[PDB]
RNA sequence: GUUACGGCGGUCCAUAGCGGCAGGGAAACGCCCGGUCCCAUCCCGAACCCGGAAGCUAAGCCUGCCAGCGCCGAUGAUACUACCCAUCCGGGUGGAAAAGUAGGACACCGCCGAACAC
RNA sequence: UUGCCUCCUAAAAUGUAACGGAGGCGCCCAAAGGUUCCCUCAACCUGGACGGCAAUCAGGUGUUGAGUGUAAGUGCACAAGGGAGCUUGACUGCGAGACGGACAUGUCGAGCAGGGACGAAAGUCGGGACUAGUGAUCCGGCACCUCUGAGUGGAAGGGGUGUCGCUCAACGGAUAAAAGGUACCCCGGGGAUAACAGGCUGAUCUUCCCCAAGAGUCCAUAUCGACGGGAUGGUUUGGCACCUCGAUGUCGGCUCGUCGCAUCCUGGGGCUGGAGCAGGUCCCAAGGGUUGGGCUGUUCGCCCAUUAAAGCGGCACGCG
RNA sequence: UUUCUUGCCGGAGGUAGAGCUACUGGAUGGCCGAUGGGCCCCACAGGGUUACUGACGUCAGCCAAACUCCGAAUGCCGGUAAGUCCAAGAGUGCGGCAGUGAGACGGCGGGGGAUAAGCUCCGUGCGUCGAGAGGGAAACAGCCCAGAUCGCCGGCUAAG
C-alpha cells in the first residue's frame, strides 16, 4: 500500500504537474 | 427499507457522481434537513438507520422525511469470479446523492432535539452532511 | 489595427488545430513574431493558440 | 453463469447525407433514415426503405411543414 | 414446405416465367394469376405448374 | 373604392387552439321538405342526387370583446460546455440551456364574385 | 457464443469494443400485395332483462389523445391505422441519371412494352409503414433460346436466359467425406498465457471510531456494543496478468537466523461492574525469554505433562 | 491548393445539462370523493356512519442508460472570404516497393470491475513513449518544458 501510495502521490509535485506515468 | 417495487432495467450504469444537486436542494417538507455536502451512493440500509436513528431520538413527537430514494441498483459479480462473463446481479439500492442534496426532513418542535436527530443520521450516513433549515 | 504575434511556447503537446493556427499566422519557432491585421480571421487564430502566444498592438 | 446478451445487428449508417446547402443531383440520396423522420419536400422523393432522395438538381433545404420536418431541394440558377 | 417456391408458367406461351412463394394449406389449389408473358408480349394468365 | 356578405387560396402551422360573453341574412355559406329522375347505405336519402323557396340564422360561418385553460416567452443568472490556466481545489476567454415573473398573443395577406354611392 | 435485425452503451453527423445491458430472429401475407374511394373511437352519465370489470348499442367531449401482421424512429382523425370495389401494379418484363454503403448490400427519378386501379378529374400510383425473415463460389439439375455442334449432306455430344438444390447455423461457406486419449509422451515456441514467488488492487481478509440504540441487577461508554459509517495493514481467498516458461524448485520438518509490534514478565490509567483482599477484565510503554511429548501430509488443530509464558507475523507463505 | 487553420454563412442532431401534470417506470399532504369492510338508521327501498386497506384526481417537492415537452457547447457535412506565400513537404487519383495489423501510459467522455487495479474494453485533427536525445520531475519509456544538421571555453529563456 505504502509503496503504490508514494509513487502515486509523488505526481503531486510542481514538475510533474499533478500527471505522472502509472498515476 | 427502501426497495422499488419495480424497475425498468435492472442492470443500470452506475449514477453519474458529478455536478451539485439542482432539485431538492431545500427543505420542502420539514423545518430542519440534512444537506449533502459529497457525493455518494447512499444505499437503502444507510436510508435506513439514518431514519431510525431520527426517529428514536425524537422518539414520540415529530415528523420525518426521506427525500432521496435508494432506486438505483449497484450490482456485484459472484465472489471469486473473474473479470467478464456478464454482469453482476442486482446487489445495493443507492440514491444518487450529489452536494446540496437535502436527504432527510425533520419537524419536531424542540430544535436542539431535531438537531441532535440530524446529527444522529449525518452520523450514519457516508458523506459530509449539514443542518439545513427552512427560515433561509 | 496591426497585432504582433509572437510564438512564446512550443507545438508540442498542442493540438493539431492549435499547430495550424500557428502556421497559418506564419510562426514555425518559438520566439518568431509576425505582424499581421486586427481583424476577425487574426483575432480566431489567436484565440485558438492564445497559450502559444503573446500578443501585442503595434503602435 | 453467462451473459444471455453479446447481439447486434450492423449498423445501417442512416442520417442525413447531404445537408443544407448542399448542391445535389437528381436522384441523390439526401437522408437515410427509419420512417419519415423527415418527409419528402419540393423535388424530394421518398424511397422504398424511406431514404430521402432529390428529384431534381439544386440545393438541398430544410424546413417545416405542418410541423413536419421535410428535405426540399431548390433549383440553383444556371451561371 | 408449408410456403413452397411454386413456379408460375403461362398458358399460352407456356413458359415458366416466374417464380414465387404461396402458402399451399390456404391456396392448395394451383394459383393461377394474371402475369406478363415476355415470350407473348403481353399479360397472359399464369399459373402453378 | 367599402361591408358583421362570400368562396379560393397564404406561415420554420396554437402568438393562430380550447373555453366564455355579445351580433348578423339583399346576394353567397348554410338550415330544410318528398323520393318521377343519376347515385349510395356492409341496414338506414344519416354521408351523395332531384324540384325548391312555404319558412329560419338555432347550429356551422364569420365579426367584436374576455389571458380562464392551453400556446409563445424574453433580458439577467445559473447548469452545461470548446479551448486555455491550474499539484489534489478551482479559475479565465467564448458559446449558452425549460419555470416563472416582465411579458406577447383571443392570429397574420392576395384573386375573384355581390350590393352601396360614383 | 458464432450469421442477420432493433435498441442502449455510443460521449446530439457516420462509425465505435467487451464472455456489456435488453430483445428478436431463420417468417408470414394471394388478398396483410396494387390501386380507387371512404372512415373515426380511447370513458363518465342516462341507460340499455339477461348483457356488471363486456356486447347490439345510442348521444356529448375526452382534441388528435386512443388503439393499431411481430421490439426503435414513423404513421392519425392531413390517417402508413380501420372498412370497401376492382378483378389481378399479384408493377411485371426491357430500365440513361444519379447515388448511400470495401466484395456483398441498399435507394429511386425517369424512358419503352404490357397491363391494374381511378376516371369525369388529373393523367397519377415499380411487393408488404420501413430496417431481420438469409448462404458466395463450385458442382449439378429443370424449362426456354436467333448460340455451339471436334470432316460433314447433317445430326447427336456443351453454352446463354430464368430458376432449383446447402441449420455449408463455426452462417465469407478449409474435405463430397472425420470422434477421442496420452501422467509413455515428444518437438517447435510463449512469461503474448496459467500453477509458486514477486508486483498493483484490497472485494475478501486482518487490526483499528462515533449523534451510540441496547446489554451490563439502578447506569450508553468497567466490559461490550446493534443499525449505519470511516480507514489501517498487506499475514488469507481472490482480481490483474506487469518480471521470470534458452527453468525464479514446491508443502511440511530440520538447521540457522534476522526484523516488526498488532504485549504471553517489567510501568501505568480505569473498573475497583472486586465497595475490599487473593485474583481479574479492559486500554497506553521490545531487553530477554517464550518446553517436551501423542495423535496429525498435517498448512490447521486437538490431546498429555509442564510453564512466568508456551505471542502473532515479515523476510521468495526466510532458509533444499 | 483541391489539404489544412481562422472568420462568417446554411444545415441535421438528442449528448452534457436539465424537465417531467409532456410520454414510459416514482413521491409527503390533505380532497369532491372508489371496495368500503366497521355503527347502523334498523329496508331486503334508500341513506349518514370510515377510528382504518385507501381509487382516479390534485398540491411545492424529486430521479432514469435503453424516459424526453426541451436542449446546448464541441464535433461533423457543405458554401464563402481569406491565412499559410523561395508552398504545408498538405489533399486527391494512378502505379512505387513496403511493414504494420501484440501497443503503453497520461488528460478528458464512458462500458465491465467494488464506479479497485500499473486491470480490461471503447471514443478522443487529445498528448507523449513507441520510434525521441536534451532540461526538470532525487533516480524514474508514457508527466512537465522542449523536437538533437555539426561546432563554439558566447547570449536569452522554457519547465523547474
Amino acid at each position: 500500500a505504502k509503496r503504490g501510495r508514494k509513487k502515486r502521490d509523488r505526481k503531486h509535485s510542481k514538475a510533474n504537474h499533478g500527471k505522472r506515468p502509472n498515476a | 427499507m427502501l426497495i422499488p417495487r419495480k424497475v425498468k432495467h435492472r442492470k443500470q450504469h452506475h449514477p453519474e457522481q458529478r455536478g451539485i444537486a439542482s432539485g431538492g436542494t431545500s427543505v420542502s417538507f420539514g423545518d430542519y434537513g440534512i444537506q449533502a455536502l459529497e457525493h455518494a451512493y447512499i444505499t437503502n440500509r444507510q436510508i435506513e438507520s439514518a431514519r431510525i436513528a431520527i426517529n428514536r431520538h425524537i422518539k414520540r413527537g415529530g415528523k420525518v422525511w426521506i427525500n432521496i430514494f435508494p432506486d438505483r441498483p449497484l450490482t456485484k459479480k459472484p465472489a471469486e469470479t473473474r473479470m467478464g462473463s456478464g454482469k453482476g446481479s442486482p446487489e445495493w439500492w443507492v440514491a444518487n446523492v450529489k452536494p446540496g442534496r437535502v436527504l432527510f426532513e425533520l419537524s419536531y418542535p424542540d430544535e436542539k432535539t431535531a438537531r441532535d436527530a440530524l446529527t444522529r443520521a449525518i452520523h450514519k450516513l457516508p458523506i459530509k452532511a449539514r443542518i439545513v433549515t427552512r427560515e433561509e | 489595427a496591426e497585432l504582433k504575434i509572437t510564438q512564446v511556447r512550443s507545438t508540442i503537446g498542442a493540438r493539431w488545430k492549435q499547430r495550424e493556427s500557428l502556421r497559418t499566422l506564419g510562426l514555425k519557432k518559438i520566439r518568431q513574431s509576425v505582424v499581421r491585421e486586427d481583424n476577425a480571421q487574426t483575432r480566431g487564430l489567436i484565440n485558438t493558440v492564445h497559450h502559444l502566444v503573446e500578443v501585442e498592438e503595434v503602435g | 453463469s453467462s451473459s444471455r446478451n453479446g447481439r447486434d445487428s450492423a449498423a445501417q449508417r442512416l442520417g442525413v447525407k447531404r445537408f443544407g446547402g448542399q448542391v445535389v443531383k437528381a436522384g441523390e440520396i439526401l437522408v437515410r433514415q427509419r420512417g419519415t423522420h423527415f418527409h419528402p419536400g419540393v423535388n424530394v422523393g421518398r424511397g422504398g426503405d424511406d431514404t430521402l432522395f432529390a428529384l431534381a438538381p439544386g440545393a438541398v433545404e430544410f424546413g417545416a411543414k405542418r410541423g413536419r420536418k421535410t428535405v426540399n431541394i431548390v433549383p440553383v440558377a444556371r451561371p | 414446405d408449408v410456403r413452397p417456391k411454386i413456379t408460375l408458367a403461362c398458358e399460352v406461351c407456356k413458359h415458366r416465367n416466374y417464380i414465387t412463394k404461396k402458402n399451399r394449406r390456404n391456396d392448395p389449389d394451383r394459383l393461377e394469376i394474371k402475369k406478363f408473358c415476355p415470350n407473348c408480349g403481353t399479360h397472359q394468365p399464369h399459373k402453378e405448374s
